């Protein structure tokens, strides 16, 4: 299974297990309740700045499945695959959204799930001054609980806000690394889709400081790319989802770092297995100056 | 049937045909319907109990020769000493430039330009290099070349990119090259009547000789023009016969052979010489370059290119090229008639080839730079002849960026390399997107014009076909040029004409999508660049989405180049038929038994859109087998 293959699969997947949660949304909840993110203006962010459209009630959220349905093209070529990345995208918030509006509270201490305005707007100011130099998302497991708390304490120590999806919470508080707003480490969820709750960091980020009106996509792609300095660490054994996931980031212009051994893309997918150069490594992709 | 696609091309015709001079165009029409059995390849004339012609249909008409020899045996025959002939040809240039590179001196007109590639040359050549003088480890490696030419005992030395996949695979199949000249004596001994009378190993003989011009005889004429002239960079230069000066002296390098036009380069820099020019009455000295001598001169120096091979004759129906001066291979002797009709001093410098009717000044070897002062010389004092009231230059000329060797790739492949993670110098990166599918495959288009296909024009939408698909292109001789008048050789290109994948991978690399390796015998470059990628692929070159295109060949070196490509694992579409339909055998062998042989085969393919469609299908299968 080559690279375009195994985007094409996660997506897929992603796509199945968003019509699941959303047929159960539907059965349990009905398609006039509402459907939202706690306190955003922007209703679904990556949906709003794709099409333009809010989604407000669960038969609206059951209607967002043909965007990701439209997004998927199965044909070998680059920009087939940064859309394929772009369905997975729209499939994990759409997942998060129908999580949101079943349980009263999807995530626990110390998972922080999606990400208010306000916070965005507090981030902004350090963001373009510097102080934020860029963006660690971290995804999956390291070996040790070791590394993962010496690479995630690194990039606090440089400044950097880093996020963490999957077991890799559990090895940084295993790791004594102290996390929370302030100190720049957010535990984002244990599941992959709560990385899209960093991506719509970046989309709300074109929304309000770059004032790209929402259904501007190539604007908000754009915007990410040149602006947001985001860049993601996978690590541990990758699915087919991680990889489509990593594909989304990339079409948000995001250079995606694995110690997996993956079809290199440069200056896009890369591996670099030594994870004390990791650091340094995602530092040059993402051109980031300390 | 419009002549060309290339307005100063029509402008220029309009011209001739006002001036009442013939052209090539015109020449072919006076040849009327060609022969048929000539066309078809059963026409016979290797003795004199000939000459013989069977059908081209079996089971009708005369089937044999007056010997006995059927169609197959005639076709097979008459391909293997095309074969022979173009293998000829590159060997000759390569030998020259070995022969050059032994006589090269510190304090002569040839030195060495490029010592850390001469090293890696006789790294390959297996020449000791530690603490020794830089001009006997040249003389040393020049001995090893021209070894490869005519050894009669022990294996000949081939280069380290070549996969050794590949060439257990020549062993096994009985085609393993030789001494390059053995090898064609080989070739032209069996053709002779009453040797060999059997397609299969006639074909196979034609590959093995082939293998002897792209691997040993175009690869070594390439490197040692590196290493004396210097190794080709980035760099711009101007294209199309919109190049020539009105106010300026013209002087218009034709040919292949590449000593004589770096020593009129450097004579054109001679202040003797630019105050001749201005004497004379003209502003400077304006050298334009046409073919595979301008390729090499506009590579390595930015000289203008005037044009490709079909144009030459225009390049003189312009009225303003005072001088032009040809060294061998591709000079229509129609020049010579043409040149009467103008002031043009049509000048021949090479003992190999002399043209009735025209001016020869052998180029002198032993004192180069004399020599080419005292040619040069007679072009400027032509100036004086200028008819202005004859001269009309069409204001079409076209920017182009070229001389991406492979060094020059390595380098630029080097910027998109993470220094954290490395390796450098490697073409890693160009394997890594096309592993990951970011690029389809990479084709090469090599080839001439030829009047049966409308000029350029199978070239240019062969090219704009495989980078609209996200195939990489690398283009040598004429169809580069075609390329270059067209502005395929821009990085602008990159976002006009390429794909998504091609178009992220020019950005990021700052490439154009169209990259000039340079002249014909440079295509051993193309060689050496797939052999490295499949050397960090572990793979035989047959494995890799590669192709090779010939949209508009017409010289024998064309047919020997096809041969040795498909005979290295590369799959090669020809854009003009080889006279082979007449044998039912020889197409079978070409275009289906050759892929059981070297895992490679032809394809003819006359329409250039069904041709790309066919290269695009062709590396979505083998990147299926290949798991990419
Ligand atoms: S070699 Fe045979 S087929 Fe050819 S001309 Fe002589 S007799 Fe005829």
């Amino acid at each position: 299974m080559n690279l375009f293959q195994t985007v094409f699969t996660g997506s897929k997947q992603a796509l199945a297990a968003a019509e699941g949660i959303v047929k159960q949304a539907v059965d349990e909840k009905g398609r006039d309740y509402k459907v939202a993110f706690p306190d955003t203006a922007y209703s679904l962010p990556v949906i709003f700045a794709a099409t333009g459209k809010k989604i407000t009630n669960v038969g609206e959220l059951e209607g967002a499945l043909d965007i990701v349905r439209s997004l998927i093209v199965e044909e070998e070529m680059l920009d087939k695959l940064l859309n394929s990345g772009l369905a997975t995208a729209v499939a994990a918030e759409i997942i998060e959204a129908a999580k949101y509006v079943l349980s009263d509270a999807p995530y626990a201490e110390p998972c922080v799930g999606f990400i208010s305005d306000p916070i965005i707007r507090s981030l902004g100011v350090p963001l373009v001054t510097g102080d934020i130099p860029g963006v660690a998302v971290i995804l999956g497991e390291c070996p040790d609980s070791e590394t993962a708390a010496k690479i995630i304490k690194d990039y606090q120590s440089k400044g950097l806000l880093t996020c963490l999806v999957g077991k890799v919470i559990d090895q940084a508080i295993e790791g004594k690394v102290k996390m929370g707003l302030d100190l720049r480490v957010i535990p984002l969820g244990y599941d992959v889709t709560s990385v899209i709750h960093v991506v719509t960091i970046a989309i709300r980020a074109a929304l309000i400081f770059g004032g790209i009106k929402g259904g501007q996509l190539n604007d908000i792609l754009k915007y990410t790319a040149e602006r947001v300095p985001a860049f993601v660490n996978a690590f541990g054994p990758l699915s087919e989802l991680v990889v489509s996931a990593g594909a989304g980031a990339i079409a948000l212009g995001f250079p995606v770092l694995t110690d997996q051994v993956v079809p290199e893309v440069p200056t896009l997918l890369l591996t670099q297995k030594d994870y004390d150069k990791m650091v340094k490594t995602s530092l040059e992709a993402r051109n980031i100056k300390i | 049937k419009a002549k060309s696609i290339d307005q100063a091309t029509l402008q220029l015709l309009d011209k001739a045909k006002q001036d009442g001079v013939e052209t090539v165009w015109d020449r072919k029409a006076d040849m009327k319907v060609q022969c048929g059995f000539g066309s078809a390849g059963v026409c016979c004339r290797n003795c004199s109990m000939g000459p013989c012609r069977v059908s081209p249909v079996p089971g009708k008409g005369v089937e044999r020769g007056i010997c006995g020899a059927t169609a197959d045996v005639i076709v097979s025959r008459n391909f293997a000493r095309m074969v022979a002939a173009g293998t000829a040809a590159h060997s000759d240039h390569g030998r020259s430039i070995a022969l050059s590179l032994y006589h090269t001196s510190k304090d002569g007109d040839i030195k060495v330009k490029d010592e850390n590639k001469l090293k890696e040359v006789a790294k390959s050549f297996n020449v000791e290099t530690e603490g020794r003088d830089i001009y006997d480890i040249a003389h040393d490696v020049a001995k090893e070349g021209l070894s490869n030419y005519g050894k009669q005992l022990g294996e000949v030395t081939l280069p380290p990119s070549l996969p050794e996949k590949r060439k257990e695979l020549w062993r096994k199949l009985g085609v393993y090259p030789r001494a390059v000249d053995r090898e064609i004596a080989a070739v032209m001994h069996s053709t002779h009547i009453g040797c060999n009378a059997d397609a299969e190993a006639m074909i196979k003989m034609s590959m093995r000789c082939s293998l002897t011009d792209g691997w040993m005889g175009s690869f070594m004429g390439t490197e040692f023009s590196d290493i004396m002239f210097g190794t080709p960079h980035s760099i711009d230069t101007e294209a199309n016969l919109g190049v020539l000066e009105k106010n300026s002296v013209n002087v218009v390098l034709h040919g292949h052979e590449p000593l004589l036009s770096e020593m009129v380069v450097e004579a054109a820099s001679d202040p003797e010489l630019v105050e001749l020019a201005k004497s004379v009455g003209a502003d400077g000295i304006n050298l334009c370059g046409m073919c595979c001598t301008g390729n090499e001169v506009s590579m390595r120096h930015g000289i203008k290119i005037a044009g490709n091979f079909m144009q030459q004759e225009l390049a003189v129906v312009t009225g303003a090229v005072d001088g032009l001066i040809v060294d061998v291979q591709c000079i229509m002797p129609a020049l010579a008639k043409l040149s009467k009709s103008y002031h043009t001093k049509f000048i021949t410098t090479s003992p190999k080839a002399h043209i009735t009717d025209s001016i020869y000044m052998e180029f002198d070897e032993e004192n180069p730079l004399d020599s080419a002062k005292k040619i040069l010389k007679e072009a400027i004092l032509n100036f004086k002849n200028r008819d202005q009231s004859k001269v009309m230059i069409p204001e079409l000329k076209c920017k182009a960026i070229l001389g991406y060797s492979v060094e020059e790739i390595i380098n630029k492949l080097d910027k998109v390399v993470n220094t954290q993670i490395g390796p450098m110098q490697t073409v890693k990166p160009l394997a890594d997107v096309l592993v990951s599918g970011v690029l389809r495959g990479a084709a090469a288009v090599v080839g001439c014009n030829n009047p049966k296909v409308v000029q350029d024009s199978a070239h240019i939408e062969t090219i704009k076909g495989l980078i609209k698909n996200d195939v990489i292109v690398v283009v040598t001789g004429c169809a580069a040029q075609a390329a270059a008048k067209y502005g395929l050789l821009q990085k602008e290109a990159a976002e006009k004409y390429a794909g998504p994948g091609l178009a992220t991978v020019c950005k990021l690399v700052d490439i154009p999508p169209v990259l000039h390796m340079g002249s014909c015998v440079d295509i051993s470059r193309i060689l050496d660049l797939v052999g490295r990628v499949a050397n960090l692929l572990g793979v035989d070159m047959s494995d890799l989405p590669v192709a090779g295109v010939a949209p508009e060949w017409m010289s024998e070196k064309a047919v020997a180049i096809g041969t040795y490509v498909v005979t290295s694992g590369i799959d090669t579409w020809l854009g003009v038929a080889p006279p082979v339909t007449g044998g039912p055998e020889v197409v079978d062998i070409l275009t289906n038994k050759m892929e059981d042989w070297v895992g490679a085969k032809f394809f003819i393919e006359t329409d250039p859109h069904k041709a790309v469609e066919q290269i695009v299908n062709r590396m979505n299968e083998k990147r299926k087998k290949l798991g990419i």
